């Protein structure tokens, strides 16, 4: 419970759905976490074609 | 995917993301562009299995169509920044404040204002946190046998400010 279930290597799953201006999109991203080292590592591809807005902006939305 | 941050041990009762899990917390930001527009973001962050699930949902709005984020003109790259947390004991939950800059082609810089709020999805205890900051450290990469548009990213987030 809590802590406990971050002690090793975590596999993660990030799903996301926007709308910038009307541009409709959909992000999938697959990795895993380390929080004993505090380590992500993840891959994120754009479902819908391609992103509508840089993918630096998305980071901090990721994770 | 904060719950991942690396918390000092002589801080580790001021973890309120892992302390949230197995159930999770809902993440709520609004990420403001300036002289642009604005991300308005709702995510889930639960554990779905042995697996860490991160739903969001976005939302941007009044971006400018030849601004840097419609008109793609932002480098492909990330700086390292500080995400400053306190507590929201009225919410059960925390606030954060942070800003982010993003390098344009030109060479000046895209500033991002980060305001962000999570709030427990379950109903057992938490833990509310004293000041504190989370140092991240971010690199961004291409899979090189990828056609699809994508991104590899590798990130370090270490928490911070008390001793």
């Amino acid at each position: 419970k809590g802590e406990e279930l971050f002690t090793g290597v975590v596999p993660i799953l990030v799903e996301l759905d926007g709308d910038v201006n009307g541009h409709k999109f959909s992000v999938s991203g697959e990795g895993e976490g380390d929080a004993t080292y505090g380590k992500l590592t993840l891959k994120f591809i754009c479902t819908t074609g391609k992103l509508p807005v840089p993918w630096p902006t998305l980071v901090t939305t990721f994770x | 995917v904060q719950c991942f941050s690396r918390y000092p041990d002589h801080m580790k009762q001021h973890d309120f993301f892992k302390s949230a899990m197995p159930e999770g917390y809902v993440q709520e930001r609004t990420i403001s562009f300036k002289d642009d527009g604005n991300y308005k973001t709702r995510a889930e962050v639960k554990f779905e299995g042995d697996t860490l699930v991160n739903r969001i949902e976005l939302k941007g709005i009044d971006f400018k169509e030849d601004g840097n984020i419609l008109g793609h003109k932002l480098e492909y790259n990330y700086n390292s920044h500080n995400v400053y947390i306190t507590a929201d004991k009225q919410k059960n939950g925390i606030k954060a404040n942070f800003k982010i800059r993003h390098n344009i082609e030109d060479g000046s810089v895209q500033l991002a204002d980060h305001y962000q709020q999570n709030t427990p999805i379950g109903d057992g205890p938490v833990l509310l946190p004293d000041n504190h900051y989370l140092s991240t450290q971010s690199a961004l990469s291409k899979d090189p046998n990828e056609k699809r548009d994508h991104m590899v990213l590798l990130e370090f987030v270490t928490a911070a400010g008390i001793t």
